């Protein structure tokens, strides 16, 4: 699950 | 313990994690949101979705913006200096 909200970034590594 | 040192040996061509968080967000330290099956992270069997990354090869991620922390991890995977990455992680939530 995400703890940050949609505007905040996700980076695939 | 509050934190656990997890060594992720580069056993596959990919690392296979997705992270959220950083100093510029309400999740001050990077947090793992996805672990792809077949990547080096899933292969080690010790990393989990929800793990908060305190350190990468002894370097603190506190104060680093999301993209800076992601770049630290990407460079730790690409470097030829060593064939693993040491992640200091916690299963506890970190909100400050």
């Amino acid at each position: 699950e995400r703890l940050t909200l949609p505007p905040s970034e996700i980076t695939l590594l | 313990p509050t934190s656990t040192l997890v060594r992720v040996r580069k056993s596959a061509a990919t690392l296979g994690i997705a992270i959220e968080g950083g100093a510029n967000t309400r999740q001050p330290l990077p947090r793992i949101v996805t672990i792809q099956r077949g990547g080096s992270a899933h292969n080690c069997g010790q990393l989990k979705v929800g793990h908060v990354i305190l350190e990468v090869n002894g370097q603190t991620l506190r104060g680093k913006e999301h993209k800076e922390a992601a770049r630290i991890i990407a460079e730790a995977f690409k470097t030829k200096e060593r064939d693993y990455i040491d992640f200091l992680v916690t299963e506890f939530n970190v909100m400050l």
